[PDB]
């Protein structure tokens, strides 16, 4: 045997770090079955816009997770964890108006500047400057900190000059590491060793996810760049995350809506405000999709009723729309600090894995609640408030839904209900899921149909819907009529009517699959 | 004649639809062999198989004639056949001559590559379908030569013991 | 209860009550074992250690326990900071509330928000705990056995029995009955073993439970 | 003060980075496709030999970890670069005993 | 630094440019003589065999680049000067691994 390094350098070689007394393996995996969304206050991110997060890139994206103790910070990345080892979804950050990210403008000798803008403004470059270099990710530098180096490089074949760029990273302890490197150029008709073009803002933007670059026009041709060591961002914070107006939260509301990524889920991560609850609702009516709220948690059971009818969504105008409520505490899994926070994407997830049933259409009958589907997986629960007990009747009324104890042990969803008050078999979940689905299959099915020689037309709508119908009845979502001799056997009646001659008309009926809730047992005696 | 007679379209094309509804039918001519660091063999086999994935059962006669058959421990070691076509250059005979040389267990992995799943010119297997077995042992088996057969091509035949299955 | 340079000062408080810290002190550490300390004395020592990799304080928090002879044994040793971000060799927190909340048996913590930013501690030998006291527990009223009885009825475990154990009270002995028809498990209740056996009959239809 | 002080710890430790370095060097300067199922399978086969010699056992946290001796994970970071990362729990020592004598 | 000092990556293209120019010179001999769309069916031979030995692998990133490990393109410009390229993905090799312990 012979000597074992500890970092890696250029050469050869096998190198084993020194043993860590604390740290943790995570694996992860993808999948795409269904696309959720949602709204919270993350560490570092794009803000405002619409970032699409993996199972294996939650950490990179995203940030690290905000401690506990800062307080009303933690919770949407511990929903976003929890509904993620389903499926991939979309989420929007916003950030509060005292926020900016730091910059450093480059004089024409080389010297740097350092100074901190706000998200929406946009660089100016002041006269006597040649170029400045911001932080594109909305990621302040206040605990990790991190440097730009800059040194020459070998002349370019043609004679243009150009110089090494390197990003480091360095921690409060003052572990140091690196993160990226290129060579760029000022000159503009410039090319790599590879064959790359090496222009400092098309360079930045093609081949770095970490720093931009702006340069002035003017000045550029004759400007000189010297060696110098590690220069840190400076000014770059985020205000108090704990308080954040309404009308950021509109604004990323706003963002969601106007996104063409077709996801099939919408859901509110440990947002407790009403106005921003009403616009994903709305949202969520919009695009004939499911969708779960939460309300706070903290809140006892005689106060939890009245908070529901505070949101908009007790009606008839938001159906498929469920509000949870969850007073229990648990240990958290980042650091066991015991922690509460309500259930949003735990529904989410039964939802999924009631989908991934059937592979054809999807089989949305399935509804969320269930000893099976839907399982709570937590350390150790503890009730927040003890010899207490609910209303039962008083919730099925109040369309909140209620939580147990299973067979096994450990905590079930019990109930799924949705925020309609009439009495229409609407308040069952899948019952809205699987017309919704039915809609949208119509919607593609419609969008294809013209392009076509004839167009939309009446006789090609019907063999479509019939298939179409066909398929969802093997599915086993509709079934025939209880009462045979009433109605007939079939299904799904499909038919077109006529009046006059310029109105059609095309309607079809469904029987749609019951559930199993409530159940009674007589014993007798003989 | 019969008057139980009757005709009923909407049943049968119930069933057709249900059947329609999975995807598609394996060919057994879909399949991929990697026989771990030899991966230059692949191209020759010509015929493999799956492990049996039983358990031994244990018979016991209760009270009168009853009768019960219970689970027993798994069954890990088996025999697999493996057909491959062989060249002019004999490179099922080097493999066999090296297998028998040195005393080695190598690792076999079994899959199944369908042509609709499958980017570019690379195909991506599925863990579903995809089973394992480990410390195996090679073995060869008397090939024929003859005349009088020259339309085919010799096939030698290899037996193959896998030791566990795992997936 | 600690304060600003560790002056400690004694007190006790009933059961029901919850702690309020005056202006002026820093943090307070109760016996959470519902054990008066009156024959088996126990005491406090702090010995400071090392700072962490951070730079913040940290000391030890031991417990001993002695007898009347004058034996002394050893109960528990902890490892305790008074900073939020404070983390153990091993990586676990150090905060003096968490810590002896997650891996303590007898001992609880309460802090003051206000003054542990400028707080110290000093060494200290032997602090014993005083004045905590057992009240007349022969006599005890029907709202303590009620609200007990509501403590057991919304017990998360399983069990399929209900003993009287000598309670001796109509009112609770039919909220146990209640509690055995709710569940629908088996109840053993019994009357006073001093009656006689002419006062023995009305007592049991004096406990309401004779019926359907 | 952590769990570094007992002298078989680190053995155990170097024991396992040493049979990985002597691994790793087996397979040195090889094409794609090759070096990631080797070095899983054959630190899998390790790391489940030191379990059957008795060297690891189960945590004693099951509520912050699972009931897993050990994990791995093995990717591929750039052209011509390889990472593995691995993590296991130790086995306990018997150091210090007391007795206490009662009298009926 | 272009991933040419590594020892591979010229020793395939100067393989491929010898089985070019062998090709080339009897291709001289046809009737016909050498042509645009002669040259691209032979080239397409020799790289679909390169790619068959293992040579020639497909990007890391399917997103940035497609799924073909070569594009072979013809481009034209007026009628007298025709450009024929084609671009390759050489296959890696393994030489830094790193391990990194952990503790649980």
């Amino acid at each position: 045997q012979y000597s074992i390094q500890q970092s890696l350098g250029n050469a050869s070689g096998v190198a084993v770090s020194p043993i860590n007394a604390d740290a943790t393996l995570s694996t992860g995996v993808a999948l795409n079955s269904s696309l959720w969304a949602g709204i919270g206050v993350f560490a570092r991110g794009k803000p405002f816009t619409v970032l699409a997060v993996t199972e294996s890139n939650y950490e990179d994206v995203l940030g690290e997770p905000l401690k506990p103790s800062s307080g009303s910070q933690f919770e949407p990345i511990r929903h976003v964890y929890e509904a993620i080892q389903q499926t991939s979804g979309y989420v929007v950050r916003a950030v509060p108006d005292d926020a900016k990210f730091p910059i450093i403008m480059f004089d024409e000798s080389g010297e740097p500047a350092y100074s901190a803008l706000p998200y929406g403004s946009e660089i100016e470059l002041d006269s006597g400057e040649a170029f400045a270099i911001y932080v594109d990710d909305g990621d302040p530098c206040i605990s990790p900190t991190r440097e730009l180096t800059i040194e020459t490089a070998t002349a370019d074949s043609a004679g243009n000059e150009r110089f090494l760029l390197k990003l480091t990273q360095t921690t409060s302890l003052g572990v140091v590491t690196t993160l990226e490197t290129h060579t760029v150029s000022l000159a503009e008709e410039a090319k790599d060793d590879m064959g790359r073009l090496c222009y400092l803002p098309t360079a930045l933007e093609a081949r770095s996810k970490y720093l931009r670059a702006v340069v002035n026009e003017e000045l550029i041709s004759t400007a000189k760049v010297t060696n110098k060591k590690s220069l840190a961002f400076t000014g770059g914070t985020n205000g108090d995350q704990s308080k954040i107006s309404t009308a950021a939260y509109l604004r990323a509301v706003k963002v969601l809506n106007n996104a063409p990524y077709m996801y099939t889920a919408v859901l509110g991560l440990g947002c407790y405000d009403n106005a921003a609850i009403t616009a994903l609702g709305k949202i969520c009516a919009d695009r004939l999709i499911d969708g779960f709220f939460d309300v706070k948690p903290t809140l006892t059971y005689a106060e939890a009723l009245p908070a529901v009818e505070d949101t908009g969504l007790l009606g008839t105008d938001y159906v498929s729309c469920s509000v949870y409520h969850y007073p229990f505490s648990c240990k958290d899994k980042w650091t066991q600090s015991r922690v509460v926070f309500g259930l949003s994407g735990v529904a989410y997830a039964a939802k999924a894995r009631g989908v991934k049933k059937n592979s054809d259409v999807g089989g949305w009958h399935y509804s969320p609640a269930g000893e099976e589907r839907a399982v709570i997986a937590r350390a150790s629960i503890q009730p927040l408030y003890p010899e207490d007990t609910p209303d039962e009747e008083a919730m099925v009324k109040g369309r909140l839904n209620k939580v147990s104890v299973g067979t096994s042990g450990q905590m079930i969803i019990d109930d799924a209900l949705t925020c309609c008050t009439q009495d229409n078999y609407l308040h069952f979940q899948h019952v809205p899921s699987l017309m919704n689905a039915i809609s949208r299959f119509f919607v593609q099915l419609a969008r294809q149909m013209k392009h076509s020689p004839d167009g939309i037309t009446a006789a090609g709508l019907t063999k479509g819907m019939t298939k179409l119908l066909d398929r969802f009845v093997a599915s086993g979502a509709l079934v025939a009529p209880r009462d045979p001799d009433a109605d007939g056997t079939e299904p799904y009646v499909l038919k077109v009517t006529q009046a006059e001659f310029d109105k059609w008309e095309v309607v079809w009926a469904c029987c749609p699959t019951g559930v199993a809730r409530r159940i009674q047992g007589v014993p007798l005696l003989i | 004649g019969h008057n139980n007679t009757k005709g009923n379209r909407k049943f049968i094309k119930g069933r057709y639809t249900a059947n329609a509804a999975k995807g598609e039918r394996l060919v057994s001519s879909e399949f991929l062999l990697t026989f771990a660091g030899h991966e230059d063999i692949s191209v020759l086999v010509r015929t493999s198989q799956i492990p049996e994935m039983t358990r031994e059962d244990v018979e016991d006669y209760g009270p009168n004639g009853v009768k019960f058959n219970q689970h027993g421990p798994i069954r890990n070691s088996g025999e697999i056949q493996v057909q491959c076509v062989e060249t002019i250059e004999g490179d099922i005979l080097q493999f066999i001559k090296d297998r028998i040389a040195a005393k080695d267990y190598v690792d076999i992995t079994m899959a199944a590559t369908p042509e609709s799943k499958s980017s570019g010119v690379n195909a991506v297997t599925k863990a579903a379908t995809t089973i394992e077995m480990l410390d195996c042992k090679i073995y060869s088996d008397a090939i024929d030569f003859s005349t009088e057969d020259v339309t085919a091509a010799v096939r030698p035949s290899l037996r193959i013991v896998y030791n566990w299955i795992e997936w």
